[PDB]
RNA sequence: UUCUCUCAGUUCGGAUUGCAGGCUGCAACUCGCCUGCAUGAAGCCGGAAUCGCUAGUAAUCGCGGAUCAGCACGCCGCGGUG
């Protein structure tokens, strides 16, 4: 449906995470996945396997669209971020551009206490 | 070990055939020490090989290894409390002691009422690109060229 | 029915068929049909009807029936009720040679 | 080296029990070793975890003797295949 073609995909890495959404050159949202929505649970949702599959998940159902064209913004300072484009990549989207977006706040707000482990 | 690498075990080449890959099979099949017991079931498979739809018993041993001998391994490792596995090479000897223990394995669990029936079936099967040692084979390669993905820097 | 007490297999040599009746083991077998002369032939039991009265009549000449479990019951059972000290292991489940119960009874206690 | 048996709880396995014997010893019930006939259990390769070993070694097969009337799956040695 909408035949869109093109769009960008949404990395978002953490460290106890990882989320992959595709949405379309603007804005509205077509098809996303998660490691915790793969019966991953806990400690494994950082490992890059997690990552991969649900890259999988995603790229699976956005080219049952009608997609090749696609960037990636990659949040999230964590691990798996290039096991995502890697599995973005050979599940057979057009992958072209690569960007990092990471909120860097110029000394605004103070961050929380610092664990004593 | 610690100190450094080590020498290779030189082999003794087989009478029959004058082959020591002959000798490394003979070797495989022996369980206990009782090893005219493996020469003769050696023999026998070959033989059966020759006189059913065959050429010769090396010939198609040859081809057998191979079709089943693996050409990318990957070693699941350790770093600081995350284990991960990675793809890598594979050494010449090591293709050839995985090629023998494969195909011996999947000939002992074949289910037929002699080990010679086993054998010589199983490589036969093996040199025409069938069996569960080219399945494992495959299987291998197929780990490999997929989980290199966390090894691309390793 | 079928050449003594009931049901000798088929498809088998008799000195191995002559097993399944309580009381012929291996070699009692094997005299039984020596008494005779009837041999394997080879790996089954084609025999004729006097060959079948020839190995029937000679089974005749020993215990092997539901006359033999009498025989050992009774046994027990006398053992069992005069004093008896291997009588009485027999009515506890326990071992009624000397076997220095460590292990050695899960066969005879499960 | 021949002849069998044919994938089965079985011509696998040999626990347990019945009856009859042998040997040592003044004497084998509690409490010995061995023989024969009969009976024929669990067990179809064993999770977490964990052990031995770098060459005539590991694995496997027998032989001898200390102690001792008798009594070894234990201990000390020896060699065969590898």
């Amino acid at each position: 449906k909408k035949n869109i073609e093109s769009g960008v995909a949404h990395i978002h890495s953490t460290f106890n995470n990882t989320i992959v959404m595709i949405t379309d050159t603007h804005g509205n949202a077509l098809a996303w996945s998660s490691a915790g929505s793969l019966g991953f649970k806990g400690s494994k949702k950082s490992t890059p396997f997690a990552a991969q599959m649900a890259a999988e998940a995603a790229t699976k159902v956005a080219m049952e669209h009608g997609l090749k064209t696609v960037d990636v913004t990659v949040k999230g300072p964590g691990s798996g971020r290039e096991a995502a484009i890697r599995s973005l990549q050979a599940t057979g989207l057009e992958v072209t551009a690569i960007r990092d977006v990471t909120p860097v706040p110029h000394n605004g707000c103070r961050p929380p206490k610092r664990r004593r482990v | 070990p610690r100190k450094g690498p080590v020498a290779k075990r030189d082999v003794l080449p087989d009478p029959i055939y004058n082959s020591k890959l002959v000798t490394r099979l003979i070797n495989r099949v022996m369980v206990d020490g009782k090893r005219g017991i493996a020469a003769n079931i050696i023999y026998n498979s070959f033989d059966i090989i020759k006189e059913s739809t065959g050429n010769d018993p090396l010939e198609v041993f040859e081809q057998a290894m191979k079709n089943v001998m693996p050409v990318l391994e990957v070693k699941a490792r350790r770093v600081g409390g995350s284990n991960y596995q990675v793809p890598v090479e594979v050494r010449p000897e090591r293709r050839t002691t995985l090629g023998l223990r494969w195909v011996v394995n999947y000939a002992r669990l074949r289910g037929e009422h002699t080990m010679e029936e086993r054998l010589a079936k199983e490589i036969m099967d093996a040199a025409n690109n069938t069996g569960a040692s080219v399945k494992k084979r495959e299987d291998t390669h197929k780990m490999a060229d997929a989980n290199r993905a966390f090894a691309h820097y390793r | 029915a079928r050449i003594a007490g009931v049901d000798i297999p088929r498809d088998k040599r008799v000195v191995v068929s002559l097993t399944y009746i309580y009381g012929i083991g291996n070699t009692t077998a094997k005299k039984v049909l020596a008494n005779v002369g009837v041999s394997e032939d080879v790996r089954v039991r084609d025999l004729t009807n006097e060959q079948t009265d020839a190995i029937r009549a000679e089974i005749d000449k020993l215990k092997v029936e539901g006359d033999l479990r009498r025989e050992v019951n009774l046994n027990i059972k006398r053992l069992m009720e005069i004093g008896s000290y291997r009588g009485i292991r027999h009515r506890r489940g326990l071992p009624t040679r000397g076997q220095n119960t460590k292990n050695n009874a899960r066969t005879r206690k499960g």
